[PDB]
């Protein structure tokens, strides 16, 4: 099982990429235009402290 | 030949063996189905791991044996391993091998000499390729869709059959052999089983496959999905490409595969009918069933009958609703009140009469529920959820798009629970003889309400206004609806809540059997009327197209068109099995005896006098070479018929047969006043009037096993006939016993006199009689 | 229905040695291919096939007391010198409906030294200029062409 | 905008040329039959003579 199931370790593309949609398309609707490379650039994401 | 010799010795080591014998001897062959589960019962659990470790393996797939050697399949072409002797132990009738062994047969196997075929098998699939190359996409955009979850249908389909009318296609059109005993869906579309025969008849298949795909072809898919914008079968078999919650790929898809249009078509004659059935008050619905059997309607190229259709289609809507009661049909449990609809979600109750003044002092007596009871409602681009209690509208939350709907709907609703003082006490406005009695039958005060806010803006706001006004509290602003539907205002309507969004449509698989009254007012095994006469439009005129009002109230036709196409039916009537008819006068080459029939003597006055002789000696000299041969035209034949009455004369033929009313016939060229196609071969079209022709007797292009199907019949077994095969049923004598098996494992006894008389009409008169 | 079954029907027991006549049309062939015919057929004096889906000319047996053929209806393209060895002596002939592009496919027909009439309609050969002189220059014996001499003389009934 | 353009990648719009063909081979055959005389007659009106 460990082995198919490492084998297929590209799902963490699919999850990681719906969330990231999720974000811009939630973004871009509020306002009703193409904002998607603007939300990618500039929206600020809290990563950690220092 | 051999293989069949090869079949009988493999039964008779069967019936030697001990076990075998008593299984097959005991019982029916049903058990067949049983036997064929105890059998190849083996699952796994995770079948992606399985197959991901298989195919590691040199041969991961079973094979057949026979077929390899024929096709000149080594087993290594250039040191690749293809297969090695071995039998697989379940089958014990097949060798394993490997996938690259397809690889090679595709690439330099057995080739067949056309593929084509395909393309019929899966008809479907290249009509949504074929659809989607079609649609225009013009930008995506982004915005927040407004979804509301309803059941739809997804496949666009032609001639939508149940799951019993199919099984008999798939038996009719791929294994005739083993047909069961015909069918009343058989008889009727005997042109949709002949296409479909065509294509595949004498062609390299795998039968089974074929059975499913049109089972496949023939299923409306039904779902319960979120939905926005127009409901049309061409969107949601893509919609998943057009839109969701945050998106929106703008496309024009109006013109492909219009299956609207027939589904307006329907709805509009079944106005019609239930608006002509009002006249009879005593026997209205006899008169409605009557005017529904006796019409038709073209779709694509077949013509079928109205009352088929009626009970095929899905279309919730008043006008269907009544029509489906009067024939049986069950149907959804869904409401109607005037162009509105309605879905009880919960509740009870029970009449209770309560007066209304009309003007001073004039009872009337109006029925009013008695119990709190939830509604979804739906007009036009709106949507609500109210609920009523005890003559009182509780509370109505509606989730629309439009103010003008938004009125519409809250007054319809507010006139279904009898709500408001107007039915206490009756505007000043309406009169008693609006009241009732429009052509003699009474109209509840409900309707008249409808019909008043119908007929001038004005009633509505006075409606509107009777519901109380209060002041917008702070916040619920936005949940508030003036009287012009405004989203927020100052001032707005008691207890009546707005929000964004419409409201999910509910679901329930459920159907309930519901009666008519004499005046068509639809009970439901409880007091509720679905649905009324007097929720339907005024009138209208239309122009129907490719129909048939076979029936003579029903028709704007004149005598003379008339009168041909009865004398039409009246020789197709003669066409029946039995001594002294036109099969069996055929059948002993006596053409000469055609010519005295008696309706071609009813049918000769007609005839253009002036040069009645000339006609009559081409149409008297082609049925003789039609007949002396064996090869004949049945159709032309009964077109030329009428005229083989009067006596041979001497003149020219210009090339067309006359009547006395300027109508012709040319010999062998389809005309508006005698049509027919090869393709449907059971339907005479006269002057736009499909008469169905009996099937007793085949004809050179019609020529198949169906053409007799209804000459045969079935009576009391005698085992001194004969026992013959199905092509020989063409040559059997009429009125002669023969012996016969039919379907699977039934050994019948067929007369060839057709004796079908209508059921329906014996039943209903007889039944009519208890009631004296 | 099919030629097997239509011509078993035909056939009322009759051998098919002492027939003059023969009839196949409104039937399908497979594969657009005769099927069931053989040299048996001796006496045969006429043919007809209409209508049949037929687009090719293979499996022909040889006919000799053959002397009229018709294969209206039909989708037959570039087969036609067969004729020149199993119908030699042929008469009349009718092709209208099938699908005939150049001229070069009707050269074989000038062996059949007895050859009188030919009936081309509805064919795209129909569509050129100076083509029934072409063709009458090409086969001298013929006389007849679609039912009209040179001249345009209606030719008689029969 | 900028960005608006940035966004759409609004570009010029390319001036297509019609494509080149070659000889037609059926200009001679409508041609003869335009040569011909057709069974029907008089298709084109056209005006009196005077005096």
């Amino acid at each position: 099982i460990k082995n198919d199931w490492l084998s297929k370790a590209r799902r963490c593309f699919i999850t990681t990429m719906d969330t990231v949609e999720t974000i811009c398309l939630r973004e871009s609707a509020k306002a009703e235009e193409n904002l998607v490379e603007k939300t990618l650039n500039e929206k600020q994401m809290w990563i950690g402290k220092k | 030949m051999s293989l069949l010799l090869t079949i009988a010795k493999e039964y008779k080591r069967l019936c030697q063996d001990a076990k075998a014998a008593q299984m097959m001897t005991v019982g029916t062959v049903s058990n067949y189905t049983t036997f064929k589960k105890w059998t190849t019962s083996r699952k796994e659990k995770n079948p992606s791991l399985r197959m991901r470790w298989a195919m590691s393996s040199k041969f991961p797939i079973i094979a057949n044996k026979r077929m390899l050697e024929e096709a000149q399949i080594p087993k290594e072409h250039n040191n690749v391993a293809l297969w090695e002797d071995t039998e697989d132990v379940s089958k014990r009738d097949h060798v394993l091998a490997s996938a690259s062994c397809i690889n090679y047969w595709n690439f330099c196997g057995p080739c067949v000499n056309n593929s084509e075929v395909i393309k019929e098998v899966y008809k479907s699939r290249f009509g949504r390729l074929e659809r989607r190359k079609e649609i225009m996409w013009k930008e995506l955009r982004f915005t927040l869709v407004d979804r509301q979850r309803r059941r739809v249908d997804t496949q666009p389909v032609e001639q939508r059959l149940r799951t019993g009318e199919i099984k008999d296609l798939q038996m009719w059109t791929l294994f005739e052999d083993e047909a069961p005993l015909a069918s009343k869906f058989i008889l009727d579309n005997y042109g949709l089983v002949k296409e479909m025969r065509s294509k595949f008849a004498n062609k390299p298949l795998n039968k089974e496959v074929v059975a499913h795909m049109l089972e496949k072809q023939f299923n409306p898919e039904s779902r319960f999905l979120p939905v926005f914008g127009a409901i049309r079968p061409e969107r949601m078999e893509l919609i998943h490409a057009l839109g969701g919650e945050t998106w929106i790929q703008e496309a024009n898809t109006a013109g492909i595969s219009n299956v609207d249009q027939r589904k307006n078509d329907i709805r509009a004659v079944c106005r019609k009918v239930c608006l002509a059935a009002n006249a009879s008050i005593m026997n209205a619905k006899s008169k409605l069933v009557e005017y529904i059997k006796s019409t038709s309607m073209r779709i694509g190229e077949t013509e079928r009958k109205l009352e088929e259709l009626i009970l095929e289609t899905d279309d919730v809507s008043p006008e269907v609703t009544l029509c489906k009661s009067a024939l049986g049909g069950q149907l959804g449990k869904t409401l109607s009140f005037g162009p509105m609809l309605l879905k009880k979600i919960s509740g009870s109750g029970v009449k209770v009469k309560d007066t209304v003044y009309i003007q001073g002092v004039r009872a009337v007596q109006f029925e009013y529920w008695s119990e709190q009871e939830e509604f979804y409602g739906e007009y036009k681009s709106a949507t609500a959820l109210f609920s009523r209690k005890e003559r009182s509208l509780e509370w109505i939350t509606i989730g629309g798009g439009i103010n003008e709907d938004r009125k519409r709907l809250l007054a319809m609703c507010m006139i279904f629970c009898r709500d408001g003082d107007y039915f206490k006490d009756a505007p000043a406005t309406i009169t008693m003889a609006d009241l009732s009695t429009k052509l003699g039958r009474e109209i509840p005060y409900q309707y008249v309400m409808m019909n008043w806010i119908q007929k001038s803006e004005d009633n509505l706001e006075a409606l509107l206004y009777s519901r109380g006004i209060v002041e917008t509290n702070p916040g619920k602003m936005g949940s508030s609806m003036g009287i012009d539907g405004s989203k927020r205002a100052i001032k707005s309507l008691r207890a009546v809540t707005i929000q964004s969004g419409k409201i999910d449509m509910p679901e329930s698989k459920e159907k309930i059997h519901l009666e008519l009254s004499d005046n068509l007012e639809a009970f439901d095994s409880s007091g509720r009327i679905v649905a009324t006469i007097l929720d339907l439009p005024s009138d209208k005129k239309v122009t129907f197209q490719d129909v048939s009002f076979q029936h003579p109230d029903l028709a704007v036709l004149r005598d003379e068109k008339t009168a041909i196409t009865k004398g039409y039916e009246a020789l197709i009537k003669r066409l029946g099995t039995g001594d002294n008819d036109i099969p069996s006068l055929i059948a002993k080459k006596d053409y000469l005896s055609l010519y005295n029939l008696p309706e071609v003597k009813l049918m000769a006055p007609l005839i253009r006098p002036n040069r009645k002789g000339v006609y009559s000696r081409v149409a008297r000299k082609l049925v003789s070479t039609q007949v002396t041969t064996g090869h004949y035209s049945l159709h032309e034949l009964i077109k030329v018929l009428p005229f083989t009455y009067f006596a041979p004369k001497q003149g020219m033929f210009e090339g067309r047969l006359f009547f006395s009313n300027d109508s012709f016939v040319e010999p062998g060229v389809n005309n508006n006043v005698f049509s027919w196609s090869k393709a449907d071969s059971s339907k005479i079209y006269c002057h736009g009037i499909a008469i169905r022709v009996p099937l007793v007797v085949g004809d050179e292009h019609m020529d198949t096993s169906l053409a007799l199907l209804e000459g045969f019949s079935v009576c009391e077994n005698d085992p001194r006939a004969p026992m013959v095969t199905r092509q020989d049923l063409i040559d059997v004598g009429f009125g002669q016993k023969v012996r016969l098996f039919v379907g699977q494992g039934s050994v019948r006894t067929f007369k060839r006199t057709a004796s079908q008389r209508a059921a329906s009409s014996d039943v209903n008169k007889n039944v009519k009689k208890i009631k004296m | 229905m099919e030629m097997g079954r239509r011509i078993h029907l035909e056939l009322r027991n009759r051998t098919p040695s002492d027939v003059k006549e023969l009839v196949l049309d409104n039937s399908r062939s497979n594969e657009g291919k005769l099927e069931g015919l053989t040299d048996e057929f001796e006496e045969l004096e006429f043919l007809s096939t209409i209508n049949v889906g037929l687009t090719s000319i293979a499996n022909l047996p040889k006919l000799n007391k053959l002397k009229k053929l018709e294969l209206s209806d039909n989708r037959v393209s570039g087969g036609l010198e067969v004729l020149a060895e199993k119908c030699p002596n042929l008469t009349h002939l009718n092709l209208s409906g099938n699908k005939i592009k150049d001229l070069s496919t009707i050269e074989p027909l000038k062996k059949l030294e007895n050859l009188k009439s030919l009936d081309l309609f509805n064919c795209e050969v129909t569509n050129l200029n100076d083509y029934r002189e072409n063709v009458f220059k090409l086969l001298p014996q013929l006389t007849y062409l679609d039912g009209y001499d040179r001249d345009d003389k209606e030719a008689p009934d029969s | 905008t900028q960005d608006v353009i940035t966004t759409e990648g609004l570009k010029q719009s390319e001036n297509k040329l019609p494509e080149p063909r070659s000889f037609p081979r059926w200009f001679n055959a409508e041609w003869m039959w335009a040569i011909k005389d057709s069974d029907l007659t008089g298709w084109v009106p056209m005006a009196e003579y005077p005096p």
